[PDB]
């Protein structure tokens, strides 16, 4: 309930109503100015992805807090990531990952 | 953080209202990806922030992603469902919108008359989720490992082309 | 109706527009400066009123509003993530706890502006030209997080000004070096920038997703990429070259002369290296750089550990 | 809490698949070998049984706020390490007539005995719902692991609808338990509630909810259409995993969330499941009746007995050999159905491409396969509840603990179905020794019947002598 | 001061609506995306839960959920794919050889 705390959440609403505003407003007065007259593998990419970016969020969450977490918290956090690499060394060594066989 | 609140719960609602009647799946993915962004505004009006970060990170940033991904590789373009439309004849839906109704009213019964003194808003941050998920949840996070490892496994195995 | 509550409102909501304002007039000089090294305002603002003033043509065949979208998308996503960005002491948009998770969050948007505009630019070759760049730019999207959780890591928090206060006395460039590296490639990566220009350029069954985009949406695509330059270029500075923090010019000089040579050095970068193939590209994305970036972390943590008495 | 040295130890089961699940998918990387991969699968599932040897030697403590080690955990870790063998075993030959890779199975039976084994440990509702994914993913690749086949593709595609449908009515469940109830702990599910208003509604909303999920997954009544499709449309060895493992790990969690659970003692959820243990035992009793195919049969089968475990769970606030006749019958269950889609799956075996049909043809299997036919004879004759085999044994616990708590409409529904069910087993224990118009040599095809012999073995001894038995489930006993 | 109910009443909402989605679409890929609606209703509950009772176990729970909502959206578009590559039609009523 500060006063710089909701000035500065009034200052971010105004940037992000005003960016979108303005990019609208661009392509409204772009549009009313001037006159008239597939392979599988996009699939296993995405879909790495995805479960790479959950995996991901784990380290994220685990990178806020490492001295919170102790060197316990190091030893789990090396599990998962060593159980990621070994996925994604399998993901590699398949072909998988290749995308000109 | 009320109104935030409430304006995101009804945007999410009348999105997902439009999502499961809708027929183009480009348009039914855009308004899932509108219903996920007012799902994280409401997140972030309850003081989750790590949970609406990640709702638009990887919910409506990577597996809304891969549904796009998926419906611009099958490329429909009106096989034979579009040009039926049975979704909206009434002797199909209005069976499961009744049942889903019922189920509604007996879930929301259930909910009233249940103790609370509100949700107070105050933020749990993304150090605490961190601290915790490494603390009492440290086996959660290595088996949602091997989880996510297991749905890596599956869908290579069946999803490859060859 | 005075009030010095009020007047710190509008304070900051003055800041925050100047700053929107900068941002916006700074990518549309990029886009003058990339043209001429490879009155000039008065060239932008004839370039500008030529995009006004040619009519705006949707195809026929063609979604409407997913069409009309994509350009949003490129524009706003990178744009609204400059927000995060402090470029001063108290002239920052927001101090959000979340910070540079709101950076990934617009990143995550912004692969939207090209699968959709692949989509709805309704051509065969333009949407597998869609879909080489989308594959691209999620195979660098899966480690610009953890490149990033490097410095998370070291500062301790999500917050950027936390980040730029832990780099008061080393710059994150140093330790965070590999974390740099990553950082700087999957950023080029992620706004299709060279030499991740032009996936479709690697065969005839593929064609640019900024064909058939004409007028004010072709030029919201070019100055939403160059936009995206400047905040990349501003992020950089704030996560490893300590922000705004100098030892004798005001804070503001020297992080615009940090993000003005990052800018240059993406010029340099565009106009020197060349061209790798795209499965070159992927391959080295997918094996060296998230790798690079698991270690990266893993050291990270165990040097802060070590550190620790 | 943080993890001792004997946190670690009694870990040793889940730590030693997860280090299996590691080594061979780095084998598989290395390069693509069927026989040292299903090796090295099987090396690891033996030493989890050693490790619950070791975890045996070891006490019984809280190894997380998530996971419990008891007596009972190892006992169901070795039921589920049993059924994962049996089917690494089963899958071998199949897999030798299967044409693509053929590791990935080996690397989902892992992943999934690991979850089983969560289940087996699972004392949160965190590992609850982690136990039953991880349970339920790698079945999504197994189910439809020859996918060009048109009914491992539509079995794939029903299990995955189906358990994603479930899993989401379980997780909105849970959600609501927490909702009313502080805490995630399966101890602390209505302990705020005192002076008789145990039955507060949001509880038992949640709770209504977790049951669609949990009851899906023990294929229950009316959440149980998918078992026949799924059990036939699979491959032999995953119907086997599936019949087996599955249905154990989550009925062994379920026993310890209402054995936990104040609310577990409630009489709404105690009407409501024996409802659906009435209608499960009826239900798949009377539907197996004109079942040609032997795996949809099978799927009956298990709803049936589902339903008599069900009513075992059921005396578990009123009696007191509750989890001793689960155990017992649990057993007998898990080895009479072993030997049943062993059977199935040696028949099938090896695998004759996507086109080629999959029919058991079981009549007349006594003049060319004898030892096949009495083993499955044995298998019809145990799951009927004949004397002289354990499921007898299993059934004479279920009628003892129904009778104890004055179940009386259970237990005569345990006596009309046992009568529908002597009909179709000895139907089809008769058809094995009849006579048929028309219509191996390796030691792996011989493993696999080994296996089935010594299942029926045990079922044989076992039903005339089952002291054994009761006395390693009697001393299995979970923290009080 | 935004009552529990209000935001459970919300994930009910959307639950209802996602099995609404699952039920009454033909289309495999509209069940797949009501799934998502289902489990992203449920993942919202137990963050309503978790806020309400300040605690991180709600978070916690979202986190486990959307990791199997990522896994399993990458299976059921994985047997999606296949099954347009085996048919060429998304009907999942023609999927129906297996009865009863
Ligand atoms: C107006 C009518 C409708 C017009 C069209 C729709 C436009 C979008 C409407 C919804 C989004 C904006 C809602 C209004 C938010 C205004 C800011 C606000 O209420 O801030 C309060 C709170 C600040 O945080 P806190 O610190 O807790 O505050 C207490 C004081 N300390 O804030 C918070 O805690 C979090 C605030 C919300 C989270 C950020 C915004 C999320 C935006 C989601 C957009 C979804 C897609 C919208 C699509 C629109 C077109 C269909
Ligand atoms: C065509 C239009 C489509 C829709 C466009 C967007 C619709 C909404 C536009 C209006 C927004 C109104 C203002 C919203 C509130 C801003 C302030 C805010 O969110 O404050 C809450 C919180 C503060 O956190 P903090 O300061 O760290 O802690 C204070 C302690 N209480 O801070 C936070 O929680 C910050 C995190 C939330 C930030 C949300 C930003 C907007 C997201 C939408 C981006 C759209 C991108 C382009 C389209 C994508 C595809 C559709
Ligand atoms: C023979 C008839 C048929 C039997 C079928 C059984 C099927 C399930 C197989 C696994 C069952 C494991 C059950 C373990 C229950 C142990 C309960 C317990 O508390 O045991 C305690 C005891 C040590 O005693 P105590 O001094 O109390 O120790 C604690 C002091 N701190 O600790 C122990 O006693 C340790 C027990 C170790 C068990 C190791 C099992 C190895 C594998 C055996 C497989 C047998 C073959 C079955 C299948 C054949 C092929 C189909
Ligand atoms: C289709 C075939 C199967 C049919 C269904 C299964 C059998 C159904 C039997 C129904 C019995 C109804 C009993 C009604 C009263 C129950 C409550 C009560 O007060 O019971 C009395 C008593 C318990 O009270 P307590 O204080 O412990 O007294 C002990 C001394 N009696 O109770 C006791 O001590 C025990 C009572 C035992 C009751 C009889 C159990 C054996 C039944 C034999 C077979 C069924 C009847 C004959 C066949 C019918 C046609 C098929
Ligand atoms: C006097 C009253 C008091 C005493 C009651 C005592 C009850 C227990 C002892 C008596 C049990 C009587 C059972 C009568 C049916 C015997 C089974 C039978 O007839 O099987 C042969 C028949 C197959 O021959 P078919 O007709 O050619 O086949 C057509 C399908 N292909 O099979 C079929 O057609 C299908 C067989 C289905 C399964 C068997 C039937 C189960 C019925 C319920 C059993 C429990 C009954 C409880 C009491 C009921 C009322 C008396
Ligand atoms: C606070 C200082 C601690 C120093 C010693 C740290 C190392 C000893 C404790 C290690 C605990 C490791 C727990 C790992 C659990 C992995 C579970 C995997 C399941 C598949
Ligand atoms: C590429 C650079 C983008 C910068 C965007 C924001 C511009 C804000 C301008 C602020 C100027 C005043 C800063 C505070 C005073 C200290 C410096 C005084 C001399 C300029
Ligand atoms: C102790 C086990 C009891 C149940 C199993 C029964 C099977 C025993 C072994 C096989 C017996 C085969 C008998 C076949 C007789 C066929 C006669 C045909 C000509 C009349
Ligand atoms: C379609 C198959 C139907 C099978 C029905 C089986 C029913 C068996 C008989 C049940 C009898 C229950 C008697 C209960 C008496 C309770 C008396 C309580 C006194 C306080």
């Amino acid at each position: 309930t500060s006063t710089e705390v909701i000035a500065h959440h009034w200052a971010f609403a105004i940037f992000l109503i005003v960016a979108i505003g303005l990019c609208c407003l661009m392509l409204v007065g772009g549009w009313f100015l001037g006159g008239r007259a597939l392979s599988a593998k996009f699939y296993l990419v995405a879909m790495f992805f995805v479960i790479f970016d959950v995996e991901a969020l784990y380290l994220f969450a685990w990178s806020t807090s490492i001295r919170e977490s102790g060197w316990v918290g190091f030893v789990e956090a090396a599990i998962f990531i060593f159980v990621l690499l070994a996925g994604l060394v399998y993901l590699v060594r398949i072909g998988a990952l290749d995308w000109t066989p | 953080m009320e109104f935030a609140f409430y304006i995101c719960g009804l945007i999410a609602i009348l999105a997902t209202l439009r999502v499961i009647t809708h027929t183009n799946p480009v348009h039914a993915l855009l308004y899932l990806i509108i219903s996920l962004l007012a799902i994280s505004g409401v997140f972030f009006s309850l003081g989750a922030y790590f949970a609406g970060a990640l709702e638009i990170i990887v919910y409506a940033g990577a597996i809304m992603v891969l549904f796009v991904f998926v419906v611009m590789m099958l490329n429909l373009g009106g096989s034979e469902i579009e040009q039926e439309r049975q979704w909206l004849k009434p002797q199909v839906w209005i069976g499961p919108a009744i049942l889903s109704a019922i189920m509604l009213v007996v879930i929301v019964y259930a909910i009233l008359g249940v103790n609370d003194q509100g949700i107070d808003g105050t933020p749990i941050s993304a150090k605490a989720v961190g601290i915790t998920l490494f603390g009492p949840y440290v086996l959660a996070v290595e088996l949602a490992s091997m989880l996510l490892l297991a749905g890596l496994v599956v869908a290579f195995h069946v999803g490859r082309e060859e | 109706w005075i009030s010095p509550e009020l007047i710190e409102i509008l304070l900051t909501i003055l800041k925050a527009v100047v700053i929107l304002l900068v941002v916006v007039t700074c990518g549309a000089f990029m886009s003058f400066g990339e043209r001429r090294l490879l009155g000039g305002s008065l060239q932008l603002v004839a370039d500008m009123i030529k995009m006004f003033f040619k009519e705006d043509w949707i195809p026929k065949f063609s979604d409407r509003v997913i069409f009309t979208l994509a350009p949003m998308i490129a524009f706003t996503s990178l744009l609204l993530a400059f927000a995060i960005v402090p470029v001063s002491p108290g002239w920052v948009v927001a101090d959000l706890n979340i910070g540079i998770l709101f950076f990934l969050m617009m990143a995550g948007l912004a692969v939207y502006a090209v699968l959709f505009a692949g989509w709805s630019s309704n051509n065969k070759y333009s949407l597998l030209g869609a879909m080489r760049a989308s594959a691209q730019t999620l195979s660098y999207e899966v480690f610009l997080g953890l490149s990033l959780m490097g410095v998370v890591a070291q500062a301790g928090s999500f917050n950027m000004t936390d980040i730029v206060n832990s780099q008061a006395h080393v710059w994150n460039v140093i330790p965070q070096f590999f974390g740099f590296i990553t950082f700087a490639i999957a950023g080029v990566a992620v706004c299709h920038r060279h030499p991740f220009d032009q996936p479709e350029a690697e065969q005839e069954l593929a064609d640019g997703y900024h064909i058939e985009y004409s007028g004010m949406k072709f030029g919201l695509f070019f100055v939403g990429e160059y936009i995206g330059i400047v905040t990349i270029s501003a992020l950089m500075v704030t996560l490893f070259f300590g922000g705004w923090q100098g030892p004798l010019l005001p804070p503001f000089i020297w992080f615009a002369l940090k993000t003005a040579f990052f800018m240059m050095m993406f010029i340099l970068i565009r106009a020197s290296l060349p061209r790798p193939r795209y499965d070159q590209v992927m391959s080295f994305g997918w094996k060296i750089c998230l790798p690079l970036t698991l270690i990266n972390l893993l050291v990270t943590a165990a040097v802060i550990l070590w550190q620790a008495q | 809490m943080t993890i001792t040295p004997q946190n670690l130890i009694a870990l040793l089961p889940l730590l030693i698949v997860g280090l299996t699940v590691v080594v061979v998918m780095l084998s598989i990387a290395w390069r693509r070998n069927h026989f040292l991969n299903a090796t090295l699968s099987v090396i690891g599932l033996n030493a989890a049984l050693v490790s619950l040897w070791f975890v045996g030697q070891a006490g019984a403590m809280d190894v997380t706020p998530l996971m419990r080690v008891d007596g009972f955990a190892m006992l169901y870790t070795g039921l589920v390490l049993l059924a994962s063998l049996a089917t690494c075993t089963f899958a071998y030959p199949w897999l030798e007539g299967y044409n693509d890779n053929k590791d990935e199975f080996y690397l989902l039976v892992l992943i999934a005995a690991l979850g089983g084994i969560l289940l087996a440990n699972a004392n949160h509702l965190a590992s609850l719902f982690l136990g039953i994914e991880l349970i339920s993913l790698p079945l999504f690749g197994l189910v439809g692991y020859a996918f060009r086949q048109k009914r491992s593709l539509e079995a794939s595609i029903k299990y995955t609808i189906l358990s994603a449908a479930a899993s989401s009515f379980l997780l909105f469940g849970m959600a609501l338990v927490y909702a009313q109830s502080g805490d995630l702990s399966f101890v602390a599910l209505g302990k705020n509630l005192g002076d008789g208003m145990l039955n507060e509604p949001l509880l038992l909303a949640g709770f209504g909810l977790m049951i669609v999920g949990l009851g899906f997954k023990l294929s229950l009544v009316p959440f149980h259409l998918w078992t026949p499709d799924v059990y036939q449309g699979a491959p032999a060895p995953v119907s086997t995993f599936l019949a087996t493992a599955s249905k154990i790990a989550i009925f062994g969690v379920v026993m310890r969330l209402f054995l936990y659970a104040p609310v577990g003692d409630s009489e709404a959820i105690r009407v409501v499941l024996a409802i659906i243990a009435f209608a499960s035992i009826i239900f798949g009793n009377l539907m197996a009746l004109s079942q040609t195919n032997i795996k949809r049969l099978l799927g009956y089968s298990s709803i049936s007995h589902l339903g008599y475990l069900l009513v075992a769970l059921i005396a578990l606030q009123t009696g007191e050999m509750s989890m001793e006749a689960v155990g017992v019958y649990l057993a007998g269950y898990l080895f009479s159905s072993l030997g049943a889609f062993g059977v199935v799956s040696l028949m099938s075996s090896p695998y004759r491409g996507p086109d080629a049909d999959s029919l058991f043809s079981y009549r007349g299997l006594f003049w060319h396969r004898p030892i096949l036919a009495a083993v499955m004879t044995v298998m019809m004759l145990s799951l009927a509840g004949i004397p002289m085999t354990l499921g007898f044994i299993g059934k004479f616990y279920v009628l003892a603990v129904g009778v104890q708590a004055h179940l009386w409409w259970l237990v005569g529904a345990v006596v009309v179905g046992s009568a529908i069910g002597l009909y179709y087993y000895l139907r089809v224990a008769v058809s094995l020794y009849l006579h048929a118009p028309e219509q191996p040599s390796n030691w792996q095809y011989s493993a696999g019947g080994i296996v089935v012999l010594i299942s029926a073995l045990l079922v044989l001894v076992l039903g005339v002598w089952p002291q054994p038995l009761i006395s390693i489930v009697r001393l299995a006993m979970p923290l009080m | 001061m935004i009552p529990l109910q209000h935001g459970l009443i919300l994930a009910a909402i959307l639950f209802v609506l996602g099995l609404t989605g699952l039920v009454i679409r033909r289309n495999l890929l509209f069940m797949l995306i009501g799934l998502e609606i289902m489990i992203n209703a449920s993942a919202l509950a137990f963050v309503v839960a978790g806020s309400y009772w300040g605690q991180t176990d709600g978070q916690v729970m979202y986190i486990l959920a959307i990791s199997l909502a990522a896994a399993e959206a990458s299976i059921g578009l994985a047997l999606l794919l296949q099954l347009h590559r085996r048919r060429q039609n998304l009907n999942i009523d023609s999927v129906s050889e297996m009865r009863g």
